[PDB]
């Protein structure tokens, strides 16, 4: 037969658990989407040579098109 | 699943079967009322071979301060009851 | 840097013209703002230090310690707001501007460019920090713990203000830069040990050192929370921050002059471990475990190798958020049972669960459970004493097994068992607390994916 | 567990706990349940040929060298009850067994489950509510003026009376609670 | 409808102010501190045909 | 009297959860809780822990590990082609040094 099952209160927990979650994911979500949509139709840069009498700026030094905005 | 809930019925049908398989006690005149050194013209010695012959029987032990007063078949019954978390 | 500051500054007046029911909320939301702009320090040059101006710089050493602070403070917040709630608004307002001045001179020493100004800051630190412990400490017993922590500091700190102003009288300066592209060796007189030690003691007192320890389980137990949370993270590592400066002039002297600092914090880490085993408070439990991490520290930056001063950083940065999350921890059941022996409330796992959570990671990462980085610094460190000498690997190796050993009795003496019968106003855990140890814990396992950021100067 | 101690054990206390002793770890040693049957009767032999003694300072000094042969042939690894204080289940439950009060600290939306219940309990609350001073007076009534001098308490003896400090004995968690 | 809430909410200005302010006074900073501006052995170059400085 | 002092005598600390069964443990008023516990996990958890994280772990590479790789390619292709040591003991040119003239 069922029997009544005391345990503490698992509901405080439980809503923490699902805040962190939601926030974390409602931030979080979109980054992961922006850095896939950047790295499939942007993409990194390739190694070139400096032509002739040119100067590069200071952020064509690097490939990663977030780290060099 | 393991064993079903203990029903005070069972118990008190299985105390009544050690204490007939005991050779000091007679069948045909033992109830479940009937005192053990009182009725039944037993000793403490016989006494603690029932309670040890009970906890053979329902494999959980019984301390020896409690036991001292288990003079008749109800009280063993109560007993492994109350132990066991048994109501009906 | 002015950038990060003069927010920091800003934040005072802030909250002394906010209403009285938004003090915490307008706190926490612009302390979390400056963390964020701090974390833009963390890019580092490589060859050198970023030199914004002649009175700051940051560096890689700087950068971890620099974003701690930040961090540091709207959790101190948060643990405070539930202790302070029956006081008055001038009070709440008064200990929300202790907090925030400590702040701000944090973040000026550990940037300032030259020594006099260090000094200056990094002992003005003490005044905060005093009013913290001795207004807001809870027993009777805090006036004697601010007295300690007081008298143990400036009794170093004074004769490293004699020698900082000897030293810039016969080399001309005392600027971070010229100090180390000028430096010359120190002799092997007495003169020179005396420099030496005017130069260093104040630092070890700051670790603390074995033997001159004992002011910090007095303050850091009779504190209030957020004093206990800043005195073990952060000001504990001013003194690893001063020595990894200041020996640069002390070469090449420092070869046998650390001989028995080097006993002291090597045996006295194995003294304090064992202490940790039988304890009955529970606050003096991690200040003592707190000691024997920082003699790890100290042996590091002794041995003056880059492998050494790489686990030093991490050692400190890791310890600062681990310290914190086990005093926080601590403090949700003091709130509850309102006693600090740690036997009198058992089995609290079968109460609080995800709470019993967050003391197993925090006592995992305490031990030093790999690939964490406080195993990173211990094993760093390890290393670096082994190449010094191959006998340290004893007592580094029997430092590890009763670290391990008193982690896990204190999470089994307050978590497992069964709960004492007679304590019935054990409540859930408020979503402020589980916020609190998340906010510890999410960065400190979040650093183990980009190690080098707290590797420092010599990665 | 359930009756008060008393300040000492009487003689025939220490002998029949000796006997017990002794046959429990004479089974240990005699595996099978014939040998041991036949050692357990020559046991009882050996137990009640002093039965009737007399001299209470001789039958004392069999007790002690019967205590000393015990010890000196006692099981190294006697068999213990799974659930006894040495068994391998003794205290296996003990993380499951969660105090009731625990069940006021509940969500409402967790009591909205299960109405029934905690219509009841409110009512098992009045009545411990109801019945606690009358608890304490007769405590007061029946106990001599130098404290209690053991740890016995009365039963109930009036018409609606509880027997004094009842709740906790009689609101156990369960022996197996979940 | 804004009077009020802009006497109560106010202060939410005082730290993004001050953070502004703090970059104005780091630029101005690095204003004074310009006496090997494109004078360095290891960067010194030939200024473009229109640009008037190396860094600001 | 017997007493030493007119005292108040020491409260009851009051549950949060008796007046606000679903409090967050921030305040006493329920709206101004609500809000605390809101500003907290924004600013905390989707500000500050996953955009700085992001920030952090795409940093240009100001420490010059690539630039120094392809600087070590570019020497070891060079050295080894012409048939010339990986690294020399010494740091600094013989030629530059002038040592003091006798030694005994
Ligand atoms: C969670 C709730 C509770 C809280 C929990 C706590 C949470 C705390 C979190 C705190 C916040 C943290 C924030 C940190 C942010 C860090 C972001 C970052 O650093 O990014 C790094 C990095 C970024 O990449 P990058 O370096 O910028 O790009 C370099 C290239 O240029 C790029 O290369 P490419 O452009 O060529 O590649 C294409 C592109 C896209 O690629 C593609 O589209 C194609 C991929 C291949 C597909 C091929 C098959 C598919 C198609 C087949 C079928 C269709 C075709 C056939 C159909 C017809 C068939 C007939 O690649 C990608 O975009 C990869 C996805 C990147 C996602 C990054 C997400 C970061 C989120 C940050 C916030 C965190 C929020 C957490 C929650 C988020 C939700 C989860 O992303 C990754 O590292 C991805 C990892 C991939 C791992 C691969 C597997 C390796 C496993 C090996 C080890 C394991 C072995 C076993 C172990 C032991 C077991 C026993
Ligand atoms: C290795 C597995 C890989 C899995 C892949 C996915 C992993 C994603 C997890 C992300 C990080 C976890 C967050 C920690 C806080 C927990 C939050 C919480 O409260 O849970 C509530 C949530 C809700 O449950 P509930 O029913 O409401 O009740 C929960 C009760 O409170 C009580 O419930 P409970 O009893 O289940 O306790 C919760 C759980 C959570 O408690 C924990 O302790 C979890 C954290 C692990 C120990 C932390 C310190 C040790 C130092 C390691 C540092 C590694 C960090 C790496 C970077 C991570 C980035 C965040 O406790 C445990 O399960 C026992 C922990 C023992 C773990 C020993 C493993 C040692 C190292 C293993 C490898 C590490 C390096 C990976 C790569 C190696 C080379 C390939 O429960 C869970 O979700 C369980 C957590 C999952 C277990 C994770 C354990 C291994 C993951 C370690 C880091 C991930 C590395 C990923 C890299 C790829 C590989
Ligand atoms: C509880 C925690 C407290 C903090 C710990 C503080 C540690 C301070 C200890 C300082 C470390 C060593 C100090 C100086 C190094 C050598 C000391 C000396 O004994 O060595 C010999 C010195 O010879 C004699 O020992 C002279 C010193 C003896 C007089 C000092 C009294 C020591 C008694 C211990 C008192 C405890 C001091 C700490 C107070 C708490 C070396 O011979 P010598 O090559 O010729 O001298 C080298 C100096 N020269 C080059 C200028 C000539
Ligand atoms: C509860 C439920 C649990 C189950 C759910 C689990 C879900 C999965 C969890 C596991 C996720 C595993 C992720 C593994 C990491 C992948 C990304 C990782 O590689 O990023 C790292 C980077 O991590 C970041 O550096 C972390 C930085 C630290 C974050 C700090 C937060 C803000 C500060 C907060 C206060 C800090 C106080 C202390 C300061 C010292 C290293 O990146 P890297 O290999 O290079 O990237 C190469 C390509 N790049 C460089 C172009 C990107
Ligand atoms: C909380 C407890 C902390 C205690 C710390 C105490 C130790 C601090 C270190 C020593 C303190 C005094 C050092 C003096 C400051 C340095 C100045 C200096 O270097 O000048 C020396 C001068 O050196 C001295 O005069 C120092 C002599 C000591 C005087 C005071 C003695 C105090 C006690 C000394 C031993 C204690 C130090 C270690 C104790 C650690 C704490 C337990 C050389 O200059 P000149 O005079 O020009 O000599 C060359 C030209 N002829
Ligand atoms: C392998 C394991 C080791 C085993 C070794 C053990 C060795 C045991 C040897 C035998 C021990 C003795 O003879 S012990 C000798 C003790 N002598 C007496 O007690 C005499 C007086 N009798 C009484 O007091 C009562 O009648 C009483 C007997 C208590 C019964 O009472 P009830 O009837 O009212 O229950």
């Amino acid at each position: 037969k069922r029997l009544f099952i005391i345990k503490p209160s698992g509901f405080y927990d439980r809503r923490f658990l699902k805040l962190m979650r939601f926030y974390i994911l409602l931030t979080g979500i979109p980054v992961a989407i922006g850095i896939t949509l950047v790295n499939v139709f942007i993409g990194e840069a390739e190694l070139a040579d400096i032509p002739e009498g040119y100067v590069p700026e200071h952020w064509e030094y690097f490939k990663h098109p977030i780290s060099r905005w | 699943s393991d064993a079903p809930p203990l029903t005070l019925e069972a118990i008190k049908d299985r105390v009544l079967y050690v204490l007939k398989l005991y050779d000091k006690i007679d069948p045909e005149k033992l109830s479940v009322n009937s005192h053990f050194m009182k009725d039944l013209g037993l000793d403490s010695l016989d006494q603690v071979e029932i309670i040890m012959a009970m906890e053979d029987e329902f494999g959980f032990e019984i301390p020896d301060i409690d036991a001292e007063k288990l003079m008749c078949p109800q009280e063993i019954v109560d007993y492994i009851a109350d132990k066991k978390d048994v109501y009906e | 840097m002015l950038k990060i500051i003069i927010p920091t500054t800003m934040l005072l007046p802030m909250t002394w013209m906010s209403k009285h029911n938004m003090i915490w909320i307008n706190a926490t939301v612009h302390s979390l703002l400056i963390s964020l702009i701090s974390l833009s320090l963390l890019n580092q040059l490589g060859e050198n230090s970023l030199n914004f101006s002649l009175t700051f710089f940051s560096d890689s050493l700087s950068a971890p310690l620099l974003v701690l602070t930040t961090w540091l403070l709207p959790l101190m917040l948060m643990a405070s707001q539930s202790h302070l709630s029956k006081e008055t608004t001038t009070r709440k307002k008064l200990y929300i501007t202790m907090l925030i001045l400590l702040q701000l001179f944090l973040i000026m020493t550990f940037t300032a460019t030259e020594l006099i100004l260090f000094y200056i800051l990094f002992e003005a630190t003490l005044v905060p920090t005093l009013i913290i412990i001795t207004r807001w400490g809870n027993q009777t017993e805090r006036l004697n713990a601010g007295l300690y922590f007081l008298f143990y500091t400036l009794a170093g700190s004074l004769p490293l203000l004699v020698a900082l102003v000897y030293i810039q009288n016969t080399t001309g300066s005392l600027n971070f830069l010229i100090i180390h592209y000028w430096s010359h060796p120190l002799s092997n007189s007495w003169s020179n040990i005396f420099m030496w030690l005017a130069c260093i003691m104040a630092f070890m007192v700051k670790m603390p050192l074995y033997g001159l320890h004992l002011w910090l389980p007095k303050a850091h137990v009779e504190a209030p929370i957020a004093g206990s949370m800043v005195l073990a993270a952060v000001l504990l590592k001013l003194g690893g921050y001063g020595m990894m400066r200041i020996t640069t002039i002390l070469n090449p002297l420092t070869n046998y002059m650390a001989y028995p600092f080097l006993m002291l914090s090597m045996w006295g880490m194995i003294m304090t471990s064992s202490i940790c085993l039988r304890q009955t408070d529970l606050k003096s439990l991690i200040a003592y475990s707190s000691v024997s991490h920082m003699a790890l520290v100290i042996v590091a930056i002794m041995i003056q190798t880059p492998w050494s001063f790489m686990g030093a950083t991490a050692l400190m940065i890791a310890h600062g958020l681990t310290s914190s999350m086990l005093f926080c921890l601590a403090n949700t059941n003091y709130e509850r049972v309102h006693s600090r022996t740690m036997i009198l409330a058992r089995g609290l796992q079968t109460l609080l669960p995800l709470m019993a959570t967050w003391w197993l990671v925090a006592s995992l990462t305490n031990l030093a459970l790999p690939p964490s980085i406080n195993l990173i610094g211990e094993l760093f460190i390890i290393t670096a004493s082994f190449s010094w000498s191959n006998i340290t690997i004893i007592l580094m190796g029997m430092n590890m097994m009763i670290t391990a050993l008193y982690s896990l009795y204190m999470l089994i003496t307050t978590q497992r068992g069964k709960y004492t019968h007679h304590i019935n106003n054990i409540k859930p855990s408020f979503t402020r607390e589980n916020a609190l140890m998340a906010l510890h814990i999410l960065p400190l396992l979040l650093l183990t994916l980009n190690p080098k950021m707290i590797l420092g100067p010599l990665y | 567990a359930f009756s008060a101690p008393a300040a000492y054990l009487t003689h025939q206390q220490k002998v029949l706990r000796l006997y017990k002793r002794a046959l429990r770890h004479l089974e240990s040693w005699c595996v099978h349940r014939d040998k041991y049957r036949y050692f357990a009767c020559l046991m009882r032999a050996r137990f009640d040929e002093h039965k009737n003694e007399k001299d209470m300072v001789k039958a004392t000094q069999l007790l002690r060298q019967a205590e000393e042969e015990f010890w000196y042939g006692q099981h190294p690894q006697p068999y213990i009850f799974p659930e006894s204080p040495g068994g391998t289940s003794y205290e296996r439950y003990e993380c499951y067994k969660v105090p009731e009060w625990c069940l006021d600290d509940w969500h409402p939306s967790e009591k909205a489950m299960y109405p029934d219940y905690f219509a009841k309990r409110e009512q098992w609350k009045r009545l411990r509510r109801e019945s606690w001073e009358r608890e304490v007076k007769q405590l007061q009534e029946e106990t001599p003026p130098g404290g209690p001098r053991t740890e016995a308490l009365p039963p109930a003896r009036k018409e609606g009376d509880l027997p004094p400090l009842w709740w906790h004995i009689v609101t156990r968690p369960r022996e197996r609670p979940m | 409808n804004v009077l009020q809430i802009v006497r109560d909410h106010w202060v939410h200005i005082l730290v993004p102010v001050g953070f502004v302010f703090g970059c104005y006074l780091d630029r101005r900073s690095d204003e004074k501190l310009t006496a090997f501006r494109n004078k360095s052995l290891l960067f010194k170059r030939e200024l473009r045909p229109n640009e008037e400085v190396t860094w600001k | 009297p017997t007493i030493r002092l007119q005292e108040d005598p020491d409260p009851e600390d009051e549950n949060l959860y008796e007046k606000n069964p679903d409090s967050h443990g921030y305040d006493k008023d329920p709206i101004v809780d609500l809000w605390n516990m809101r500003v907290v996990f924004f600013f905390g958890f989707s500000i500050v822990l996953v955009l700085g994280s992001t920030f952090v772990a795409y940093l240009p590479d100001y420490r010059m590990q690539e630039w120094a790789r392809r600087e070590a390619e570019r020497l070891v292709k060079y050295r080894e082609a012409n048939g010339l040591p990986l690294m020399e003991s010494n740091c600094f040119d013989p030629n530059k040094i002038q040592l003091p003239e006798d030694e005994d």
